[PDB]
RNA sequence: AAGGUGAUAUGAACCGUUAUAACCGGCGAUUUCCGAAUGGGGAAACCCAGUGUGUUUCGACACACUAUCAUUAACUGAAUCCAUAGGUUAAUGAGGCGAACCGGGGGAACUGAAACAUCUAAGUACCCCGAGGAAAAGAAAUCAACCGAGAUUCCCCCAGUAGCGGCGAGCGAACGGGGAGCAGCCCAGAGCCUGAAUCAGUGUGUGUGUUAGUGGAAGCGUCUGGAAAGGCGCGCGAUACAGGGUGACAGCCCCGUACACAAAAAUGCACAUGCUGUGAGCUCGAUGAGUAGGGCGGGACACGUGGUAUCCUGUCUGAAUAUGGGGGGACCAUCCUCCAAGGCUAAAUACUCCUGACUGACCGAUAGUGAACCAGUACCGUGAGGGAAAGGCGAAAAGAACCCCG
RNA sequence: CCGAACCGACUAAUGUUGAAAAAUUAGCGGAUGACUUGUGGCUGGGGGUGAAAGGCCAAUCAAACCGGGAGAUAGCUGGUU
RNA sequence: GUGCUGUGAGGCAUGCUGGAGGUAUCAGAAGUGCGAAUGCUGACAUAAGUAACGAUAAAGCGGGUGAAAAGCCCGCUCGCCGGAAGACCAAGGGUUCCUGUCCAACGUUAAUCGGGGCAGGGUGAGUCGACCCCUAAGGCGAGGCCGAAAGGCGUAGUCGAUG
């Protein structure tokens, strides 16, 4: 599923609106990318499917802190 | 417990046989009793070639509602009502009129 | 003339039988509905 | 071994009919009603133990029950198993 | 009759059970051939078999 | 308990009458096969195994294990040196079903606007996921207005008001007031003092229900009649004249009713008292960051971008952190008020597949359930699915022996 | 190529509350092929499939059937004891 | 049914039938009044004792049984099919099979007859078939990859005959 493994961001629904304000249903998808993260503490790369926002969260909190969150949630990597 | 039992001597309260006396031969779970010589009917019995064939017009007792008979108090010579009480740890019946155990 | 019902027991059971109904969630909702209505015969299964 | 408790349940009744009577006096074969799930080996062991005769071979068939009406009500009798039990020659039941 | 059966041992109960099953088979043969007049014996032996099996189950701690 | 072996449904063979007949209740035992179905498979109720214990008259037989996934543990174990992935085993849990109510993820159109696209219908119908006996919400970064209030939920007002709105059709608050109910706490951390409050579990008591039951008052004569409970006459009970039955309408014939009692066993509740875990108090600290806020696109707020506060966030960004920050409906100043980015929490509220009791200016066989009756049946359809008609002899079968035409 | 089985359906009569909700009878075309047929499988509704007729998709097709929104709406017709 | 009665909707009395309920007055509440809606359900008419009795292969007679025989049974003759209108399987059906008995309803007539009613009987496998071993198209599918959820695809596998 198009779900960020770090933040849990997922597709949401909303409307397209035209100039005449006709509403048609649409989705908003997260900006997801598969990325190999270097884990210094285990001397290996871990691949996560993450949003660009989630990549900024990893930059801020550190991959080790984030991976501990994932193990707490039961999210396998 | 039942106030009228098999082999009781009863007197008929209502019906064509009002005032007659007999002995209870059968108590039926439907609340009816067969009383000897009372509610007689004439049955047109067809012959049964299977066994013996006495096909004829037979007279026999029909069941009567048990509330249509009363226990007969021979001491007073009248219909009575039944009560229940415990004597020597056993439940017994007694006549309401003179309080004697049946 | 050839009519529309041409019976075959194998095709009957594969198309509508109990195990075919149990194979999908929509088929299990058929069975749930027929049980709630109280049908004596849940399926074509002989 | 087949246990004696099982052997005591597999034979249900003798089957009485013209074909059964002819089978007995022409081919030394008795006809039995047997339990629906009895095998040929169970029938053979039960006859030998309970009737005390030597059995040559057992043939079986399943009789399908008839649909019967009873005062508008529709019903169906049960299927049952019939066994033609050929006895060794000289044996008498 | 469960009282008198409760005295016997597991091995006596198993002999009694076997005896009832043979009797049940003999009665079944007589009934089928029309040679049984006391049909009430069929139910009697059937319920006796149930009594014995119940006690064999009670004695096994079951 | 003096009767009994359910109905159709007679009969047969029997059981029982002073207590192992039957019947009623508690606790047990047994409980084929299919079905989540779980040893593999499969056209449901069938086909075919493996392993281990036993047993055997050498033909064979009995019993027990053997699904998948999640978590944990042990042993093992690649590329690859350590490792990791992977593999095997064990323990524990999960799955399926169910009428409504509840929270969440998605989400119409007909229709109305006398056309129709914004708008409406409507976050309705419907699909999906998940829970509980209720759920959700909940202990102010809330309102108010310079006076004050003090978590959440529900009811009556405020008010069809203020507003929103092709300012059309329509949509529609809050503040404040009256009620039901009421309850507050913990982590982001050390020291002291200690095991102290408090909840949960498990034993044990005492009560109090629930699941069988016991006793339960008092009427006769006469008339009509097939039959009296009716008429007429004279009596009696009532903490009982609720109700049902009995050959017509019965307080006193029967079953009940008021009232008074009852439990070997299992169980609910409220106390009590053990046992287990839980920590109580004081002091000193600490005070939730990719967050608040912003740009862009949407959504939610009665509020349709409007002068539009506030809330949510798909995308791009991004503080201060108590000497600080949020809100007071554009915005600024002043003042007031509150403390987000962690969490728990009873009651008042919603519903009824199901059980008991009672009630109705509700129906009485074309009505009332589709179904008073063997109805979700017969029948129709490949299937999803659709779906009837059909109640009444008599008080009692006394259901018409026998004769006559055929 | 001629012609039976087999697959079709050009003409006529009959039939039209039929023997039959598409047939019968006499004739007719293909008949080693882009043939015909059995069994089983696959494609699903704005979708399928179509040597293309809007043909066919269970006697239903310019959007199948069943259930639901649902008592859609009906400035129209009928009826109103 | 009859008589009486009021301006009307109606009212009252009474014979017969019926065989256990009914209800003044004054108030109260409505599923409160039917001839129409090509209304709905049931019953019963009309046409009418009319059309028709389902291939124009075809019957005749003697005997039997029987309440009754054009239709059943037996016999002789005649006619019709014979690449079928004969024989035998698969599919589909499910007792229709055989014997006895019955003739209400069913059978487009009668029926003694029947695929009709009722009762009893009848299906015997190491070699035929299924199950079974093996696979096709295709299905499902541990992990897996993908997808708001439901789910989609598929690897190892496991099913699946029409071989
Ligand atoms: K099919
Ligand atoms: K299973
Ligand atoms: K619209
Ligand atoms: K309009
Ligand atoms: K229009
Ligand atoms: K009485
Ligand atoms: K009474
Ligand atoms: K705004
Ligand atoms: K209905
Ligand atoms: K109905
Ligand atoms: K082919
Ligand atoms: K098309
Ligand atoms: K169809
Ligand atoms: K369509
Ligand atoms: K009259
Ligand atoms: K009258
Ligand atoms: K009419
Ligand atoms: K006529
Ligand atoms: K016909
Ligand atoms: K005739
Ligand atoms: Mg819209
Ligand atoms: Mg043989
Ligand atoms: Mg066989
Ligand atoms: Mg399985
Ligand atoms: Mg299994
Ligand atoms: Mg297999
Ligand atoms: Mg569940
Ligand atoms: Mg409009
Ligand atoms: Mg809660
Ligand atoms: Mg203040
Ligand atoms: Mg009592
Ligand atoms: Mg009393
Ligand atoms: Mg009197
Ligand atoms: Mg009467
Ligand atoms: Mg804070
Ligand atoms: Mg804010
Ligand atoms: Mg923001
Ligand atoms: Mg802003
Ligand atoms: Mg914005
Ligand atoms: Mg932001
Ligand atoms: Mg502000
Ligand atoms: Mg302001
Ligand atoms: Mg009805
Ligand atoms: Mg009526
Ligand atoms: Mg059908
Ligand atoms: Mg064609
Ligand atoms: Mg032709
Ligand atoms: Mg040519
Ligand atoms: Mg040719
Ligand atoms: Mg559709
Ligand atoms: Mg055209
Ligand atoms: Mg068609
Ligand atoms: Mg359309
Ligand atoms: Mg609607
Ligand atoms: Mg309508
Ligand atoms: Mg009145
Ligand atoms: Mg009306
Ligand atoms: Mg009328
Ligand atoms: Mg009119
Ligand atoms: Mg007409
Ligand atoms: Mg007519
Ligand atoms: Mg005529
Ligand atoms: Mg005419
Ligand atoms: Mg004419
Ligand atoms: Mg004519
Ligand atoms: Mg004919
Ligand atoms: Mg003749
Ligand atoms: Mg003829
Ligand atoms: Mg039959
Ligand atoms: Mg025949
Ligand atoms: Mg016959
Ligand atoms: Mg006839
Ligand atoms: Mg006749
Ligand atoms: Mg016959
Ligand atoms: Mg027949
Ligand atoms: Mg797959
Ligand atoms: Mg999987
Ligand atoms: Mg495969
Ligand atoms: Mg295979
Ligand atoms: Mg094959």
């Amino acid at each position: 599923s198009r779900v960020c493994q770090v933040t849990g961001k997922r597709p949401v629904t909303g409307n397209n609106r035209s100039h005449a304000l006709n509403a048609t249903k649409r989705r908003f998808l997260p900006n997801l990318h598969s990325h190999r993260f270097w884990v210094e503490s285990e001397k290996r790369f871990v691949t996560l499917r993450v949003s660009a926002k989630g990549m900024r969260v990893i930059d801020k909190k550190g991959i080790d802190t984030v991976l501990a969150e994932l193990r707490a949630r039961g999210e396998k990597y | 417990a039942a106030k009228i039992r098999r082999d009781d001597e009863v007197i008929v309260l209502t019906g064509k046989d009002k005032g007659k006396r007999g002995k209870v031969k059968n108590v039926l779970s439907s609340g009816k009793v067969i009383v000897e010589g009372i509610n007689l009917v004439k049955k047109h019995q067809k012959p049964v070639p299977a066994l013996n064939q006495p096909g004829g017009i037979v007279e026999k007792e029909a069941a009567i509602q048990v509330s249509n008979v009363a226990i007969f108090n021979a001491a007073t010579g009248k219909a009575d009502r039944v009560g229940f009480r415990f004597e020597d740890g056993k439940k017994v019946r007694f006549f309401k009129s003179n309080s004697e155990t049946i | 003339m050839k009519r529309t019902f041409q019976p075959s027991v194998l095709k009957r059971n594969r198309s509508h039988g109990f195990r075919a109904r149990m194979a999908t969630k929509n088929g299990r909702q058929v069975l749930a509905r027929r049980r709630a209505k109280g049908r004596a015969r849940l399926t074509v299964s002989k | 071994m087949i246990r004696e408790e099982r052997l005591l349940k597999v034979l249900r009744a003798p089957h009485v009919s013209e074909k059964a009577s002819t089978a007995m006096e022409k081919s030394n074969t008795i006809v039995l009603k047997v339990a629906k799930d009895a095998t040929k080996a169970e029938i053979k062991a039960a006859v030998q133990k309970l009737f005390e005769v030597e059995v040559e071979v057992v043939n079986t068939l399943v009789v399908k029950g008839k649909v019967k009406r009873h005062g508008q009500r529709i019903g169906r009798r049960s299927d049952w198993k019939k066994a033609y039990v050929t006895l060794k020659e000289g044996q008498n039941l | 009759k469960a009282k008198e059966l409760r005295e016997k041992s597991v091995e006596e109960l198993n002999t009694e059970l076997l005896n009832l099953l043979r009797e049940q088979f003999n009665l079944r043969m007589q009934a089928a051939s029309g040679q049984l007049q006391q049909s009430h014996l069929l139910k009697q032996v059937r319920r006796d078999v149930a009594r014995v099996k119940t006690l064999l189950n009670e004695k096994a701690g079951a």
